[PDB]
């Protein structure tokens, strides 16, 4: 098999000459693949199920059924499959977002694209520290190659700031990692809860975990790098970042913290209430004054991730289901508005200045459209998926702390402040001086974007359709005696 | 007379109507949901109701004239 | 609706002017008459007059540009370049 | 009045002045999906319709307000402000 | 560099025009610009906190000083709620005392227990 | 119709996984059958009070205190909080 | 326009705009009148209900 289908890659590149179609065959088989294994996945059992292990030493080349595991351990739960099909269903479209604007080196770009695409949903289903550490590292040398020879003007200073934020943080998560594997000299996720350290070194691991969470989720004070990476990233390299990077974090607060550190999170937890507020407000006001588009949509994703993780450790329920499922809408929209910024107007205009825009309404009219759709899924419109997420993730976070969770609150009017500012300026008044009239969006662009949208909608009216996959993880990891 | 109590839940008169002579309000109730609460029916039930309301109201401003003059 | 012309502008000039007082003469109200020689009007008076007008059409003249018509032509010709008029 | 307008601007809404030459065809296969629509949710919906009294009984409602006064009891519970 | 923000980024501009900032709204409307919506022409230098100053910007008004409008916003409310609460002083007394309900206050009707008769229950 | 064999945290070996994930889905099923009962609690009631209208406070209030009783302890409070302590200790 | 700086024409407007002006008129008018009269007492303020 892999040595017919190697030679069928080979045969296509020899002939057609640009690996593209091939790449986005595959990302459909893989979606259809995710989607057969939904099929038969069990909902009514809390254990992982589609378990293999790699590299173990009686069989270092293929799966181990060995009685002594020493190997890389991979398998799903509720919690994994969400995320894992969010991811198959994004692949597709990323590759889909860059059919036409990349003329050289074509096929390496988009093996970048499709290796990254692979390593992110690799890395749901580890189920180890190491594995998930490799893979979750595995990325940074691919997108520090893709922004450096695809990027922007400034993409130099992106690339490097992609690579050295994220290894900056995930140096002290290996620190954490390798106290943790000396300590338990295990490393598995399978009963990693069933380990209880002392509450002095539960809260010394926690450190270094978080460490690496504030720098990856961003939260404040350490976000800055996000928006330039995103503002000078290509489409597939901003559309992928926004909508799969990030939600890595949150899974990696759900999956390596919360079941192993129980009480040093219950110790730290205002700490992170106190971190993710500061994210909320002043990421959200220091949104207000900027200039460039794609900017202010990276400004838009670090508050929204600052709801989640407000969500995310109030030790309730609803908070745990409103996270999953804001991460979920924030993975639909905001690659829908990271395509119009970076993909529409930049690629037919090549530049992002706020000044230079006004009035798009009246040469394109659905290009318009699409812009107060997305604006508003983004800033919370119910029947959309992102108005229960914010909302349960808000519930959740009040009942946590309820002065906290009260002043939180104010995220909705300052996330309508700074989109709907952008919003007002972009689709009306005269059509600009500066810019001449081109075409409106293609059949292409607005299939993506119908994808995305009817996705967002589809969860936001009835976002009961997750609870299957959902209903064991909500209980699994809240801590109350 | 004074409603039964009984009698006053399964008329299911609302809490503030329930007086001295909610009597008066049943039947004047039953005249209103025959006809459609059309402004120019129910003239008598609506006239007793108003005149228990006028006894009612007079005792009050008595019992407030007593209490005055005590001060 | 209702639309103008050249025509009607320069009657309901001619009218507005007749009816001025500060006029020397009615009869000698040319098309291309001077209002500051012809008709001897002040510096306030063209003033007044270009109040009137623009009261009259139900439009408003920048500073810069009502004291650069001297003629009654200038004036018309003005007023007919105005769309909203 | 009118003003030209770009005729390659294309609209879901139609643009300006949109008024097709067979809007009079369209108008009728426009309203019989809206009759066939209407009519279908109209009766699609009537099962899930019920009036708000006399559903249920006074049976059910005193029994099960005396059912919870047996939990209150076989638990320790007071009245509000009873104190 | 009329304003304090602006005249705070003075030390942070090395070879930036130091513009002196306008806002765009009180520009007179009647001269001509190459976009005459946002009042500006082609090549014309940005203050750096043009975005305060251009047509987007929050509107200005020009008629009242903005202290002054403060003082007469406060002297509204002021002079407003003192009125009513000196007001609430000399004030004339009813003529009928409230009115009263059967049975204790109706105390059963609205909840209530022989225990707690204090909570739910009206003047009787 | 599935009804899986009741486990404990207590009696058990943690050691042998598979008791240990019998117990935490026991102790799930369990709080999710708390909230069923919490949920008819709350149907029953809102069925007196759409009945009873004005007198709905006399005819539902044990519907109406116990289902405030029943509130803050037939939520959701997950496994982990009762397997890493135990409270005999 | 015939006339300018001049005394104005009276109106023309439509018969359907003058009787339903006249209607309106007169409804208002006569249900204002039919009002008062079947108020009086009550709208005027009249037998206080206070006790002699
Ligand atoms: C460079 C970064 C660091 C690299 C570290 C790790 C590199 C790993 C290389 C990719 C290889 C993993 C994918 C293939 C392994 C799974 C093969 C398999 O057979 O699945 C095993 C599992 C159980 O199967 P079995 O027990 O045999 O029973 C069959 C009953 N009929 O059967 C199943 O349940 C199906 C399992 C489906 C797994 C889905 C995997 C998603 C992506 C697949 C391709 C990913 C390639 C990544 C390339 C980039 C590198 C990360
Ligand atoms: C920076 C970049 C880092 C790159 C990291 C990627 C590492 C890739 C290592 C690949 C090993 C993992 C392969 C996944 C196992 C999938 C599989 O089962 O392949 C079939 C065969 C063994 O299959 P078997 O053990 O019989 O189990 C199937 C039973 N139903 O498997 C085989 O026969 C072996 C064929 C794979 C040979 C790979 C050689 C290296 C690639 C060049
Ligand atoms: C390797 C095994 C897995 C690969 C999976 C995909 C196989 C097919 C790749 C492909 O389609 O072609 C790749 C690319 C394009 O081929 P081609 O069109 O010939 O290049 C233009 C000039 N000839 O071929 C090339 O152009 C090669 C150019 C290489 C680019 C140099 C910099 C990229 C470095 C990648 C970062 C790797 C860092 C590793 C660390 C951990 C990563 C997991
Ligand atoms: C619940 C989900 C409901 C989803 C509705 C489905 C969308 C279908 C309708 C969109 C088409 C409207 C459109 O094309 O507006 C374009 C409009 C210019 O069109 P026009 O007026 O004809 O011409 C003026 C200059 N050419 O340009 C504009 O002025 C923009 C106006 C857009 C109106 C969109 C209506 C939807 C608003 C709800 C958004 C909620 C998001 C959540
Ligand atoms: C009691 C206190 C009242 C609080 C009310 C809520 C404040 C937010 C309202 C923001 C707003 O509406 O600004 C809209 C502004 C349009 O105002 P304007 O230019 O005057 O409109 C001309 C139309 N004739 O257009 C704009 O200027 C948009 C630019 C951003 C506006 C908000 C700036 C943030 C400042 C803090 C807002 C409030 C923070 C939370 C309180």
């Amino acid at each position: 098999i892999l040595l017919s289908s190697l030679y069928l890659f080979n045969r296509i590149l020899a002939w057609q000459g640009n690996v593209k179609h091939f790449y986005l065959f595959a990302s459909n088989l893989l979606l259809l693949f995710i989607v057969v294994l939904y099929i038969n996945f069990n909902t009514f059992s809390n254990s992982f199920q589609f378990n293999f292990e790699l590299f173990n030493s009686l069989n270092p080349f293929g799966l181990s059924n060995s009685d002594i595991s020493n190997g890389l351990l991979f398998g799903i739960d509720g919690l994994s499959l969400t995320f894992i099909l969010l991811t198959v269903l994004l692949i597709p479209l990323t590759l889909l977002g860059n059919w036409y604007n990349i003329n050289f080196n074509s096929n390496l770009y988009y093996t970048l694209v499709l290796a990254i695409g692979l390593v992110i949903l690799l890395n749901f289903w580890a189920l180890d520290y190491i594995s998930f550490y490799i893979l979750f590292e595995a990325t940074l040398p691919l997108l520090f190659i893709l922004i450096h020879i695809y990027g922007s003007s400034d993409s130099e200073r992106a690339s490097f700031y992609v690579l050295m934020f994220t290894l900056s943080g995930s140096l002290f998560m290996l620190l954490s990692i390798v106290v943790i594997s000396i300590v338990l000299n295990t490393t598995n996720f399978i009963n990693h809860n069933l380990f209880v350290l002392s509450l002095d070194l539960q809260t010394i691991i926690w450190l270094g975990l978080f460490i690496a969470i504030m720098v990856k989720t961003p939260l404040f004070p350490i976000h800055v790098w996000l928006p330039v990476v995103h503002s000078e990233s290509p489409l597939a390299g901003s559309m992928i970042l926004a909508g799969l990077i990030l939600k890595l974090a949150l899974y990696a607060i759900l999956r390596l913290l919360l079941p192993l550190l129980c009480e040093a999170q219950i110790l730290y937890t205002p700490m992170i209430y106190i971190i993710s507020l500061l994210t909320i407000i002043l990421t959200s006001l220091a949104t207000l004054r900027q200039i460039d588009l794609k900017v202010i949509i990276a400004y838009s994703s670090i508050s929204h991730m600052g709801i989640a993780i407000l969500g995310v450790c109030s030790n309730t329920s609803l908070g745990i289901y409103g996270s999953i499922v804001l991460g979920v809408a924030h993975g639909f929209v905001s690659p829908a508005l990271f395509l119009i910024v970076g993909g529409i107007l930049y690629d037919r205009y090549h530049i992002r200045i706020v000044n230079y825009y006004k009035g798009l309404t009246t040469y394109m009219p659905q290009l318009a459209t699409y812009i107060i759709i997305l604006s508003f899924a983004n800033i919370g419109t119910p029947l959309t998926g992102n108005f229960t997420g914010e909302f349960l993730s808000l519930q959740g976070g009040f009942i946590r702390n309820p002065i906290i969770g009260g002043i939180s609150c104010i995220s909705v009017l300052l996330a309508a402040i700074y989109q709907l500012k952008l919003t007002n300026k972009l689709t009306g008044g005269i059509s600009s001086i500066y810019m001449h009239r081109t075409n409106d969006v293609t059949i292409r662009e607005k299939f993506i974007m119908n994808i995305l949208i009817i996705s967002t909608l589809i969860i936001g009216i009835c976002p009961q359709i997750m609870y299957n996959l959902l209903y064991w993880t909500v209980n699994n990891y809240i801590y109350i005696i | 007379p004074l409603l039964s109590q009984e009698d006053m839940k399964k008329h299911k008169i609302l809490l503030a109507y329930r007086d001295r002579c909610a009597a008066l309000l049943v039947p004047l109730n039953e005249c209103r949901k025959k006809n459609y609460y059309m402004p120019w029916a129910c003239g008598h039930e609506r006239h007793e109701y108003e005149m228990c309301e006028v006894a009612d109201f007079q005792r009050r401003v008595k019992a407030m004239d007593k209490l005055k003059a005590e001060k | 609706a209702h639309v103008l012309t050249k025509d009607m502008i320069q009657e309901r000039i001619v009218a507005l002017l007749e009816s001025f007082d500060k006029v020397n003469d009615a009869k000698n109200i040319t098309a291309t008459a001077n209002l500051t020689s012809d008709l001897g009007l002040d510096s306030l008076d063209v003033v007044e007059v270009v109040m009137a007008i623009e009261e009259e059409f139900g439009l408003e003249i920048p500073d810069h540009d009502a004291d650069e018509i001297k003629t009654v032509q200038q004036a018309i010709d003005y007023v007919s370049a105005q769309p909203a008029a | 009045g009118r003003y030209p307008f770009p005729k390659d601007v294309i609209s879901m809404t139609g643009g300006w002045w949109a008024n097709p030459s067979n809007w009079k065809l369209n108008g009728l296969f426009a309203t019989g999906i809206a009759v066939g629509l209407a009519l279908w949710v109209s009766t699609a919906t009537l099962p899930y319709t019920r009036r708000r009294e006399g559903i249920t009984s006074e049976s059910d409602i005193s029994k099960w307000n005396a059912a919870a006064g047996v939990w209150r009891e076989r638990h320790g519970k007071i009245s509000t402000g009873e104190a | 560099i009329r304003a304090s923000f602006d005249k705070a980024e003075e030390p942070m501009l090395g070879d930036y025009p130091d513009i002196d900032p306008f806002p765009a709204q009180l520009k007179n409307p009647y001269k001509k610009y190459d976009d005459q919506q946002d009042r500006r022409n082609l090549e014309e230098p940005l203050s750096v906190n043009d975005d305060l100053y251009d047509m987007w910007s929050p509107d200005r008004f020009t008629h009242f000083k903005n202290q002054d409008a403060l003082k007469y916003f406060i002297g509204f409310l002021t002079i407003f709620f003192g009125a009513s609460y000196v007001a609430t002083y000399f004030v004339p007394e009813k003529a009928a005392i409230p009115r009263e309900f059967p049975y204790e206050g109706l105390w059963k009707e609205s909840g209530g227990t022989e225990k707690s008769k204090a909570f739910f229950g009206q003047r009787s | 119709h599935q009804r899986p064999e009741l486990v404990s945290f207590d009696d058990i070996n943690y050691n042998d996984h598979k008791k240990v994930r019998e117990a935490q889905e026991s102790y799930t099923r369990e709080q999710f059958i708390r909230l069923e009962a919490l949920k008819t609690v709350r149907k029953a009631l809102e069925k007196c009070y759409e009945e009873s209208g004005p007198n709905h406070f006399e005819d539902c209030k044990n519907l109406a205190e116990q289902y405030l009783d029943m509130l803050p302890t037939h939520r959701l409070q997950g496994y982990l909080g009762y397997q890493r302590n135990d409270p005999s200790k | 326009n015939y006339k300018w700086n001049g005394p104005l024409p009276r109106p023309h407007v439509s018969a359907g705009h003058r009787i339903a002006t006249k209607f309106l008129g007169a409804t208002m008018f006569f249900w204002m009148f039919l009002r008062i009269k079947e108020e009086y007492p009550a709208m005027l303020g009249l037998h206080n209900f206070y006790p002699p």
